RNA sequence: UCUCGCCCGAAGCGUUUACUUUGAAAAAAUUAGAGUGUUCAAAGCAGGCCCGAGCCGCCUGGAUACCGCAGCUAGGAAUAAUGGAAUAGGACCGCGGUUCUAUUUUGUUGGUUUUCGGAACUGAGGCCAUGAUUAAGAGGGACGGCCGGGGGCAUUCGUAUUG
RNA sequence: UACCUGGUUGAUCCUGCCAGUAGCAUAUGCUUGUCUCAAAGAUUAAGCCAUGCAUGUCUAAGUACGCACGGCCGGUACAGUGAAACUGCGAAUGGCUCAUUAAAUCAGUUAUGGUUCCUUUGGUCGACUUGGAUAACUGUGGUAAUUCUAGAGCUAAUACAUGCCGACGGGCGCUGACCCCCUUCGCGGGGGGGAUGCGUGCAUUUAUCAGAUCAAAACCAACCCGGGCUUUGGUGACUCUAGAUAACCUCGGGCCGAUCGCACGCCCCCCGUGGCGGCGACGACCCAUUCGAACGUCUGCCCUAUCAACUUUCGAUGGUAGUCGCCGUGCCUACCAUGGUGACCACGGGUGACGGGGAAUCAGGGUUCGAUUCCGGAGAGGGAGCCUGAGAAACGGCUACCACAUC
RNA sequence: CGGAUCCGUAACUUCGGGAUAAGGAUUGGCUCUAAGGGCUGGCAGCCGACUUAGAACUGGUGCGGACCAGGGGAAUCCGA
RNA sequence: CCUGGGCAGGGCGAAGCCAGAGGAAACUCUGGUGGAGGUCCGUAGCGGUCCUGACGUGCAAAUCGGUCGUCCGACCUGGG
């Protein structure tokens, strides 16, 4: 019975408009489904024109894009911090279109090893994890190609992403609508946006 | 600068320029849209700083439909001003005119500086930006009298 | 109201169908097709009212489902199928091959055409696009969406189309000096040489055209059908060259009788 | 301007109106009006020619006009208001330097430097007949010889009345 | 027909109104022979309704073992007509009324590049037939009954569902053992081939990269030949269409025919136990046209000031993010700013106000109606909510309250 | 009824009042969130005050939990 | 008359002052600051309306319990 109509409003001045419709069908309103961080649970919604809308009541996994290196991987959602539109939704842990998600940084480690070998984020131990780090021995000139990938491209993921990879968490901005398409899709906060949101989260934890 | 929670229109910032170590500039990757219609994009949208969703030269606001002209009356509303369109109305019985005006609101893009009260501005039809703002400021025309004058303090 | 309209009144029917007031209340509603309602002509109007083949509409409904009347090569089972400007009507038994061009008054003038020209058909390009796997498509005002058309076709062109295979041939562009025929507005059915186009940023450009014996008229790009190449019409057009002379000249023609 | 193929098209293009002449502009019915002997007429859009049935028939109409006001286009420049420059922060021509990019030719690729297209800033002089319509039997202000029971404050005089 | 006349006074002239005059459209009186058209429960009561009708629908072509009819008729299911039902579409059009409604609806003009769209028209569509369920039907019933229905048995399909074969694997990308040539004593330096493993198509959801007007050079290290070469389209604009890159593609699961009829012939031959299959109804993911919707832009509405300030905690105006919606929208939420309108009449009331095209009235100018047959809006006693469905806040659909009202 | 917070307040009038007019809602417990400052430097770091507002959760509708504590309105006569 | 002493907390918010808006001017409107009063609720203090309560050979030859009126003043009170 929710009407998003614009005929129950005041005018440009503030004079009251007289009601004469009966909240017609082409101006529907459906209640909000605040998407949690539990398991996967998506209902369907019939749309005018027979289309199908995917209502995500709670989500676990998502699809997230690294910004610079162009690597998009599947990622389990950890936590919701600093929605910056409504601080109640931070406590509620609600997924919305422009929200921030703690990416579990595990599926980027294997790609960073496979493409930018001699990796980092390995707790500064250098003795554990028999990953098959140095087993294939990199026989042909593709070892030199990986040397071009590691030294000429120089692999700089400077100290913000260094500390986040050592902590295992990563900061992400959602770019999809979880209430419309039912997907937790987003990108990784990189550089200036990353230090901006990090300053905001640090100030929020401070004061 | 920015006094909000995020301002970044379309252009991806990170080219990963870190190869030997240099600061460099950051005003180069700016989305530069030309509206067409024989109307020049001002240089404030070239070497500016503002980030606006509703700007005709920066945002995704497509200018279509009608092209009108008003006079700037008030500034006191944030990033949008109120114009006045004076016009005459022919009446069949008495066989002469009368003055009528309709004060409309219009989105003033922050590239247009020197927007002092009393100058004829050109406006263009767009999508509904808000409840009362449908037009968009297109070109500031009039110099509003004389600009040479200066006073004490 | 709720949903689409489904009936149609004779009074709200368009003028160019030559309908009546005393005969009936409802008008034949044209079904959805490749032509809009203000620029179409139903088959029941073409047979019952225009050629005078059947007095009632039920006889037309019987014969169009007894599979005689076909449009553009294939048989239309509907009694109220929409036709339009520059179409080929052919019925299968005698020499009855009707082109639907516009009369100078603004009516659907009948035109019996030889089969060697009735096999072919001109059609105006409505727009052009690209699609699946990067292939080009062309959209016709006759709702023909043809893939892999040509690279040398502007939006406002006229391309000859085949009726048997649906293949395009013989494209002609919108150039100063081509022969065109105005199809919409107050100057419909006006055949004249393209004289001048004037572009406007308000998405409606104007075109001044001239014809024979020194006359000129202005129209809009949404109402122009290019028909020839420099006073060389590809289609034979009936009742002279399609010219509105003068009401006084029509009275003089009637006095000449 | 010859910027795109000695003249022509396109584009630079109006500072924006008010007023007028075109043209497009919409839906009909209705109104005026063409034709048509519905037995006239109100009507309707019909009908008319040759054939003793023997032409497996022909021809034509179902137009036009108005559709205020509002919006679009192309001309007109009289009347009605608007700014051009006046602390010059004027308009034109061509020279000084700073500063910036794209893509053509050096046979290509990666690195440096220019001419070049122009945007941004700045310095000096010359060119303008160098720029302000004269001053309403319009108006405001100033002057100086008066003017008047004009107004306010204070003063003086005069009978008479009453005691 | 650009039209006046009687009336104040003992009499004249004037301002002045009253009364006559002529249509219009409602009612009524009197009277009535012919004929052609012809409005007609609008004004008060959008008050209440008994009764009877107003929405159903079959092709050679979805499903036929109905007990109903009967082809000659033998058997190797089904020749055909076929009531009833499952399925699909329609019942969101038409018809009726004007009670709300005063920039609200409408009307002229513009655009959706900010959206959806049944059907039609074109493009697209690269396991010799699988599994349960059920109606009609047969018997058994319930109460005073409804267009009421449980339970026993049965079988169907384009109702529901599951689901492979074809098709060579082309080509691309990442890894990739190994291999070819030159130099170096070797290490090493440079160029060129290459099986396995992983993904591949369209649409959805992301993120990234490249994307059109411009002509002369000066050097450094490699090499193709005898100084010398290479490229999607459009608008006025785009974050348009179309490319490439890495992943998702959501069980309430996007597509990639387990459909149906027709008349029938041919071929290699190892039977045909296989192909040669032509036309036609179903929507099938998507893209455009078409029917229409939707919110927008400019302009236009009667009377009233005994309606001069109105709007804002409960959004009034704007900005930034989000929610919802088909999309842009203070439509909704959180934060921030104090805005927005008005003496050119807003705001607040009244309308015996649905808006127009139009109708009446004969100089011109105007004045008054328009519920009414054409378009658009609103409602089905009041208002609220909603399934199905592309389209409804539907009412000859449903649910609950109020007033009536039936057995 | 009684305190406090947020709405809303009439007849009349000396325009000051009437007025805490009248009539409603909330009030507990526990977690949070936001806002309101000082001192050090050529925009950064340390230290503490008790207030207000909003949100969620929960208890047998209980919440001024004891105590503290205005029943109200319409009138007449008289005296300001 | 002289000389000393004393009166918890809240509510109403006058003059004056500041800022903003309107207007040609007169001036008006809004939000604060301010703390005026023989001003309101109310304690101590001072008096004593009602229960015509308790006593009524009582605590008392006039007192006690609730309920009270006023409490910055025309206020209460000691000593000379
Ligand atoms: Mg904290
Ligand atoms: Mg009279
Ligand atoms: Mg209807
Ligand atoms: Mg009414
Ligand atoms: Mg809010
Ligand atoms: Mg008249
Ligand atoms: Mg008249
Ligand atoms: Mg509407
Ligand atoms: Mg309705
Ligand atoms: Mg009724
Ligand atoms: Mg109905
Ligand atoms: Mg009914
Ligand atoms: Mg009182
Ligand atoms: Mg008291
Ligand atoms: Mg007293
Ligand atoms: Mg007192
Ligand atoms: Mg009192
Ligand atoms: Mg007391
Ligand atoms: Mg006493
Ligand atoms: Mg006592
Ligand atoms: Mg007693
Ligand atoms: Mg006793
Ligand atoms: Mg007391
Ligand atoms: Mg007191």
């Amino acid at each position: 019975g929710i009407s998003r109509d614009n005929w129950h409003k005041r005018r440009k001045t503030g004079g009251k408009r007289k009601p004469y419709h009966k909240k017609r069908k082409y101006e529907l309103g459906r209640p909000a489904a605040n998407t949690k961080i539990g398991p996967r649970r998506i209902h369907t919604v019939r749309v005018r024109g027979g289309n199908k809308k995917y209502r995500a009541l709670r989500l676990d996994v998502g699809n997230f894009s690294w910004g610079s290196e162009c690597c998009t991987r599947k990622t389990r959602i950890i936590d919701v911090v600093y929605n910056a539109s409504n601080n109640e939704l931070v406590r509620t842990k609600t997924l919305v279109k422009n929200c921030i998600v703690l990416i579990d940084s595990t599926p980027y480690r294997q790609w960073y090893e496979s493409h930018y070998a001699l990796p980092l984020g390995r707790k500064k131990g250098a003795k554990l994890t028999p990953e098959e780090e140095e087993i294939l021995n990199k026989k042909r000139s593709k070892k030199i190609q990986k040397k071009y990938d590691e030294r000429k491209k120089n692999a700089k993921i400077s100290s913000l992403l260094e500390e986040q990879f050592q902590q295992g968490k990563l900061l992400a901005c959602i770019a999809s609508r979880p209430g419309q398409c039912g997907r937790a899709d987003g990108y990784v906060l990189e550089g200036k946006e990353l230090e901006f949101y990090l300053r905001k989260i640090k100030a929020r934890k401070g004061k | 600068t920015e006094r909000a929670y995020q301002k970044q229109p379309t252009i991806f910032q990170n080219k990963k320029r870190v190869l030997l170590g240099e600061t460099g500039k950051e005003k180069l990757p700016r989305y530069y849209k030309n509206i067409g219609l024989g109307f020049k994009t001002p240089k404030e949208a070239i070497e500016g700083t503002y980030i606006d969703k509703k700007c005709p030269f920066t945002g995704n606001v497509s200018i279509r439909g009608r092209i009108l002209s008003g006079v700037v009356t008030k500034m006191k509303m944030q990033r949008t001003i109120v114009i006045r369109r004076d016009y005459l109305h022919y009446i069949r019985k008495y066989n002469r005119f009368e003055k009528r005006h309709k004060n409309m609101s219009v989105h003033l893009s922050p590239c247009f500086r020197d927007v002092q009260i009393g100058d004829i501005v050109t406006v263009g039809e767009c999508r509904p930006l808000s409840k009362t703002v449908r037009f968009n400021v297109l070109k500031v025309t009039k110099a509003a009298g004389t600009k040479k004058q200066f006073q004490k303090f | 109201a709720r949903g689409p309209k489904k009936h149609l009144k004779r009074v709200a029917a368009p003028k160019h169908w030559m309908l009546d007031k005393l005969t009936g209340v409802f008008a034949p509603r044209p079904s959805t097709g490749p032509h809009k309602l203000r620029e179409c002509l139903p088959l029941i109007v073409f047979l019952r009212n225009r050629l005078k083949y059947a007095l009632t509409g039920d006889e037309v409904k019987k014969i169009c489902m007894q599979r005689f009347i076909k449009i553009d090569g294939k048989v239309r089972v509907d009694v109220t199928y929409p036709a339009g400007f520059m179409d080929v009507i052919s019925i299968e038994k005698t020499g009855e091959h009707f082109r639907l061009v516009y009369d100078t008054k603004g009516r659907f003038a009948v035109h019996r055409i030889t089969v060697e020209e009735a096999k072919y058909k001109l059609c105006k390009v409505r727009k052009i696009t690209v699609g699946v796997k990067g292939i080009p498509h062309l959209v016709t005002h006759d709702a023909r969406t043809i893939r892999y058309p040509d690279p040398v076709i502007k939006v406002n062109d006229t391309v000859q189309i085949d009726l048997g295979t649906g293949k395009i041939i013989n494209f002609i562009k919108f150039d100063t000096g081509n022969l065109c025929m105005v199809i919409g507005g107050a100057n419909l059915g006006r055949v004249g040489v393209i004289t001048n186009r004037e572009r406007h940023p308000g998405s409606f450009d104007v075109v001044h055209v001239k014809d024979a014996n020194g006359n000129s008229f202005a129209t809009r790009l949404s109402n122009i059908f290019v028909i020839g190449n420099g006073n060389k019409p590809w289609i034979s057009l009936p009742r002279g060259k399609g010219i509105r002379l003068t009401v006084a000249e029509e009275r003089d023609k009637r006095l000449a009788t």
